């Protein structure tokens, strides 16, 4: 009931007086639909950060209570809608009815009521599921320079649950949420236009804190991504959230901090955005059968200047996660796309997160990598080289090609399991390194048309048997006859 | 730019000590088995010792360079956060 | 009602009003400077509500000669340019004020410039490729019409030639309008720019909006706004395209820095704003195509001592369809435009869009020139003659292609006394298809050094002795 | 005597106090947070006295949904946890509270958590060696009894399995006990851990402290401090030998860091704390010897940037006794544990602390493997062939050396069925100096693989 009057008002922050009860964090309604949430509180006044349209705030305006922190709506609807971090759409299609509330700021999943991260979450790239696998509930930061393709890596995520979102079983869908933190718009609707062409808009939901928005909506935007996907990580799914960029969000928190004159640290961040973003990402989990034994995976994107993965935001979010897949814009150039660095990306829950057949095939790809960069500087010769080390850089020029791949291109793991197969069994060998990812490609072809068993029994059972193993040997060596280099040679035998 | 340079650096000195190692390699594999590499030979084993000694020193030049580097990165965080500091402190 | 100036410390003034009769936020003020040397009206815009009916002001214009307590008149709403096609032709400053015919304009049509964004559900991604016959620009770093495009770049290493340049080679056929803004730049380079638009007639489609560095950061503040509140109204109003040129964008924010602890405000990071990534999300998302109007934007960005992690430009990156990055080190090789082509980057350079041998040849050229800026070093330490046969054959090669890259540009013979060349998009694919091939290594290095397409380069090889 | 809140500012509460009844530098303080959805007891941590019975306080937990005005009750007391053998196979947060089971040790003694270290008189004027069995560790990086170790070891190498070692061996070699502290622990890395110490049934003999990544930097600034505590307990008042396992440190650095700069503090070089050399004394000076029962602690560190000279790497190391260095290429071979024979190190290594022999042996185990570290390049490339007859002979002994490093461990019984050996050191050292001198080239590389001492080196040599 009581009123609180503007005192002062400046760059997105309004002091107010009076508000005795008013919580931290509380929302506040100022005249005209303006909205601010109050973040200091002192004897004074209650110094809330406006949420839009602060050119309005004017002092001796009357404002609000309303006697609530900072919730949102949360329900089925939002999947295929754009929402701002208050969770209005954006997308102009109407209204989105909401299943209930939540509450942006409840806790995590606490250290007993867990499991242990055990499902794969396939990304449908490569290059991750085979070196730095995420599984349901993990935390897996996509961190690297401007331009890298760490948005196209997470959006080709998004696209790779496709099939898994046909099958219909909820125990198999993921439910994915899009956080947009400081893009352009035109940026979030390219996003959205890419998710649609690939038919990923029936199970993902966008909320978009654009550039324009107040400092307040971008620093909420991922919390309020992460109460959507709560909502349905505690209701027995599997939701998959990115976050692009949390960076953009730190920024925001501490122009926040900052015109609250909140003292500043290291790169004049205050002393709390560690935990922004550990609060933030600790409530991705995968949670015991007792809660319904459903889960969040969280994909923060980080972008690093000049490769600095020292600096301070870069720090905090690489110890917060559970493994990181670096970007590089050296071996984007050189053609490596994705350009993931595989010496240094890591995946710390590893081959719990992998089905056996993709544990089976890609398990020498590691040594086979490091061993090839270790000879990259013995290419030049190729001569007066052990066999065996010239068997290991040719091997590895092979496999350094099987792992690239073209964008909007995700993978079922079973055609990601036969892929790796012919890298790492050595049917790749007699095919030139040029020609690898086309011969790949075409072979993956050929047995989805005439074969399609193999793939099929690898999706059932999760192995490649010996018997499929077997068939597939002969159907390469049949494919093998029949294709054609592109240097004109053979690649029989 | 300090660190910018230092950074330049030790990417260059990294890339010369890999070849030189390579180039000492390849020389004790033809000593099994016109350039310049050789030392003072002319002042394949004179190039093996010419190569172990330039990729060695090679790898010091990077050991001193990032020593120097990570004195600017401290330098730079510290300088930064005392003009943050300063301004604060004017205001306040 | 009227308020009185109570402290003035630099371009910030603090203003106090009657209770109940406080200005709106970015209402403009004025007050009177009655010194005769310096006798002028203030445009104060209001900034702050400071509480107790202050209110914290920036001056448009210098403060010099103002006095504590005289009267402040609100005229109830923001600063205001004039729209409509009257403004084509002419030159104003940030407030709308005509330069070249004081008094033009004061009857149009009057827009604020304060202005929210297009709505997001109004937004379209825009695809279409902006050909402009320079070859890395073509090739590497392809223009999106109704896209947004910025040219970074340190100090004098290119950004107002290559704008210059793309005045001449995209405004002048041009079917629809044109906004300049020039943002904290030179005088004597606006000056230059509209006598070069009146040479070439161009100058009747083209609104000028000047803010020029001398002037106080108030201004240098808002004349990007009032700009883009022109070329909003073209967009929205009059529904015709519109190409809107912007040197220096990095001024505005650098302007609002300049200003951010006299407002009271703590220093962020290196040096700057708080308010850095708002205030310039603000301004660029005004800065925009929607669905049907198109708005093709040419932006310049200052990477202030060439150090493109400094926060200014990095934050600016993500704004841009197209980016063309300016590299000292290019420049200090004589290599023109001073384009990084390993750094520059395009979100239409895809084969979807450019075509499956556009990307491929772009592709094929970066490799190349990638691995030879990783084969430098060792060239420079243990000579070229250590490196394999291969990697020899692709220094050559990536030599040749760095060269021909540069150009004659038409912006650019003042400083060469060499005509310009344009190069069609179907002749940098092919030529840089035979480049990457190996097709021109016999000919010397130098036969590609500014030049156009492959007709200079046979004869600029015929004129060295080679032949093609 | 209760105080109110008077500002809010994150996670940093001004409490008002009347005059007389202004609590304790670090007293605990409880305030009520009553919104239905975030309802909870807040902890606060006295810092400062501001003037005019102002307090200035951390809360241990988040602050969304307090009021100004609320009252605050003064607990009388700094944070105190739990300590007795009941602590043992539980999981607890920094504040003492159990979090498998709420509500559990409430009836316990209760120890403060600020202690001083002891005093000079009684603290142990020379260095003694922690024998834990272990071949690699008891002769190239010795453990010092109530010292530091580093522990350098990235994702699977081995490191939990290495934890679940040394709980074994101090709860049976030495009748001990062993308490973590998960400093930012992951919460999922927590679980992990809580399931996996009790599958490996080594939980009964382990307490666990866990200030989690995502609370408030107090709490992970506390949780070393708490779980020092316990481990003290055991060692003053159970009289036990304890393993205090803190991973990692360096959040505690920065955990601490970011109380500095949420009090307001003037930061230091590099942006630490200005008391950052003082608050790491007062956590390492507790960690000793004393009267004849020593805690021993295993510390994970993160290095910034990889600089050994930032200031808190610097700092750390200012205490440190070893520094044991898993490495993946150790572990991708099947040597465990997979200690890096080269890169690890120990202060107590030389002859005044570990005997000239001891010394003998170790430095000619280290120069041969650093002989074969250096001729890997060239038998990789150019192949064994090579090398000389002088570098084979080399090679061969090396490999073998390299081999006998590895151990079946105690831990690795749940993996495979074989259990675990403790090898004395006398055995370790004689056995290392015949494997120098060749005694054992003419045996088999892949009898050298996972035993104990010579009787198991020869009963695997007789089965191959
Ligand atoms: N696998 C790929 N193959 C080819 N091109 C790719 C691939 N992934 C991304 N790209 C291209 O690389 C460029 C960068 O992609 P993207 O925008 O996703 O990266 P980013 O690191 O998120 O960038 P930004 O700094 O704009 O946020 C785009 O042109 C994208 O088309
Ligand atoms: N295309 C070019 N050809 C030859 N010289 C050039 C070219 N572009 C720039 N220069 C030289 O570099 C200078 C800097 O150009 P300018 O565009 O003014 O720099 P800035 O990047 O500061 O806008 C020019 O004045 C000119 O002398
Ligand atoms: N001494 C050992 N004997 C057998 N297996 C081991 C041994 N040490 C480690 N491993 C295996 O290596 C894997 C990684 O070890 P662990 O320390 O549990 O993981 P992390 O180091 O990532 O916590 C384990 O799954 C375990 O099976
Ligand atoms: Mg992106
Ligand atoms: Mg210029």
């Amino acid at each position: 009931e009581e009123i609180g009057t503007v005192i002062d008002a400046g760059d997105g922050i309004a002091h107010v007086e009076g508000l005795p009860s008013v919580m931290t964090q509380e929302l506040l309604e100022f005249p005209g639909g303006v909205l601010g949430v109050a973040l200091n509180l002192d004897e004074h006044s209650v110094g809330a950060v406006i949420l839009g349209e602060f050119e309005k705030i004017e002092e001796g305006q009357q404002v609000k209570r309303t006697g609530e922190v900072l919730s949102v709506p949360v329900g089925d609807a939002f999947l295929g809608r754009v929402v701002n971090p208050l969770g209005q759409p954006i997308d102009g299609q109407g209204d989105i009815a909401a299943e209930t509330r939540r509450a942006l700021e409840l806790q995590a999943p606490s250290v007993v009521q867990r499991q242990s991260v055990s499902e794969p979450l396939q990304t449908g790239i490569k290059a991750i599921d085979a070196m730095t696998p995420i599984g349901r509930g993990q935390r897996q930061l996509i961190i690297g320079d401007r331009k890298t393709g760490k948005t196209a890596v997470c959006v080709d995520t998004i696209l790779n649950q496709r099939e898994a979102w046909l099958t219909g079983d909820p125990k198999q869908q993921v439910r994915c949420v899009y956080v947009a933190i400081g893009q352009k718009g035109t940026t979030i609707a390219s996003v959205k236009r890419a998710l649609e062409e690939g038919g990923a808009m029936e199970y993902t939901t966008i909320v978009a804190a654009p550039a324009s928005d107040a400092a307040g909506f971008k620093w909420l935007a991922p919390y309020t991504g992460s109460a959507i996907g709560q909502h349905w990580m505690y209701n027995g799914k599997h939701v998959l959230i990115v976050f692009d960029d949390l960076s953009k969000q730190a920024d925001a928190y501490r122009a926040i901090s900052l015109l609250l004159r909140r003292p500043p640290g290291r790169e004049a961040f205050p002393g709390d955005v560690f935990y922004l973003h550990s609060r933030l990402l600790e409530r991705c989990a995968k949670l015991s059968d007792e809660l319904g034994g459903g889960s969040m995976t969280g994909l923060p994107i980080i972008e690093t200047k000049a490769n600095d993965i020292s600096a301070f935001i870069p720090t905090n979010v690489i110890s917060i996660t559970d493994g990181q897949c670096f970007l590089e814009s050296d071996l984007f150039n050189q053609g490596v796309r994705p350009a993931i660095n595989v010496g240094v990306s890591v995946s710390r829950v590893g081959g719990a997160a992998q089905i056996k057949a993709m544990k089976e095939v890609a398990g020498s790809l590691r040594l086979d990598l490091s061993q090839y960069r270790e000879l990259e500087a013995f290419a030049a010769f190729a001569s007066d080289l052990d066999a065996a080390s010239k068997a290991q850089l040719d091997r590895g020029a092979r496999l350094v090609e099987l792992l690239k791949q073209p964008q909007y291109s995700p993978l079922a793991v079973e055609e990601q399991v036969v892929a790796i197969f012919l890298g790492t069994q050595g049917h790749l060998d007699s095919v030139p390194v040029e020609d690898v990812q086309r011969f790949e490609s075409e072979l993956l072809e050929h047995v989805k048309a005439s074969h399609s068993d193999i793939f099929d029994g690898i999706r059932e059972t999760k192995k490649l048997s010996e018997e499929a193993e077997e068939k597939l040997v002969s159907v390469i060596n049949e494919f093998k006859k029949g294709f054609q280099a592109s240097d004109g040679s053979s690649v029989v035998v | 730019a300090t660190l910018r340079e230092l950074r330049g650096r030790i990417r260059s000195a990294g890339s010369i000590k890999k070849i030189t190692k390579a180039q000492e390699l390849i020389a004790t594999s033809r000593i099994a088995k016109d350039r310049g590499l050789c030392g003072a030979y002319n002042a394949s084993a004179s190039r093996r010792r010419a190569m172990k000694s330039a990729t060695d020193n090679a790898d010091d030049l990077i050991k001193a360079l990032t020593l120097a580097a990570n004195r600017e990165r401290q330098a730079q965080i510290t300088q930064e956060i005392s003009e943050i500091v300063g301004g604060a402190n004017a205001l306040a | 009602t009227a308020g009185r100036v109570v402290r003035i410390t630099g371009p910030v003034v603090d203003v106090e009003f009657p209770r109940g009769s406080v200005p709106e936020l970015f209402n403009a003020l004025h007050a009177e400077i009655t010194f005769g040397a310096l006798a002028k009206t203030l445009t104060l815009e209001v900034a702050q509500h400071l509480g107790d009916s202050l209110v914290r002001c920036i001056s448009m214009q210098p403060t010099d000669g103002l006095v504590r307590g005289v009267e402040v008149t609100d005229t109830g709403a923001s600063i205001s340019v004039p729209v409509g096609d009257g403004v084509k032709g002419h030159v104003f400053n940030a407030l709308g004020d005509c330069l070249d015919d004081p008094g033009y304009g004061k009857d149009f049509e009057h827009w604020s410039i304060h202005r929210k964004p297009p709505a997001f559900s109004d937004l379209e991604p825009r695809t279409e490729m902006l050909e402009t016959g320079l070859k890395v620009v073509d090739l590497l770093t392809p223009y999106v019409r109704g896209g947004k495009i910025a040219l970074f770049g340190g100090a004098g290493v290119g950004k107002t030639v290559l704008i210059q340049e793309m005045i001449n080679r995209i405004a002048r056929n041009f079917g629809g309008t044109s906004v300049f803004a020039g943002v904290g730049e030179r005088t004597r380079e606006g000056n230059d720019l509209w006598v070069e638009l009146a040479d070439a007639n161009v100058l009747k489609d083209t609104a000028l909006v000047f803010g020029q560095m001398d002037e106080p950061p108030g201004t240098r503040m808002r004349v990007a706004l009032s700009a883009l509140t022109m070329a909003e109204f073209f967009r929205d109003e009059q529904g015709q395209d519109v190409l809107l040129f912007i040197d220096n964008i990095f001024r505005f924010t650098q302007a609002g820095s300049e200003v951010s602890t006299l407002l009271g405000r703590m220093p962020s990071a290196v040096g700057y704003q708080p308010t850095l990534a708002d205030e310039m999300g603000e301004l660029q998302e005004r800065i925009t195509s929607t669905r049907g109007r198109s708005i093709t934007s040419m932006q310049a960005v200052y990477v202030p001592a060439d150090d493109y992690t400094d926060p200014a430009p990095a934050t600016t990156f993500a704004h841009l369809d197209a980016t063309t990055e300016l590299s000292r080190a290019v420049f200090s090789k004589g290599i023109f435009p001073a384009v990084d082509p390993l750094a520059s980057s395009s979100t239409i350079l895809d084969p979807a869009i450019v075509g499956d041998e556009h990307y491929r040849v772009a592709q094929e050229v970066i490799r190349i020139l990638q691995r030879y800026k990783d084969l430098q070093d060792i060239i420079a330490i243990l000579g070229i003659d250590e490196l394999s046969e291969e990697d020899k054959q692709l220094v050559n090669r990536a030599r040749r292609i760095e060269r021909f890259l540069s150009q004659n540009m038409m912006a650019a013979e003042q400083f060469t006394g060499q005509p310009g060349s344009t190069v069609p998009l179907k002749e940098t694919i092919e030529a840089f298809d035979k480049l990457t091939k190996g097709e021109f290594d016999h000919l010397p290095e130098q036969a590609f050094f500014l030049i156009g397409g492959l007709d200079d380069l046979a004869k600029k090889a015929e004129s060295l002795g080679a032949k093609l």
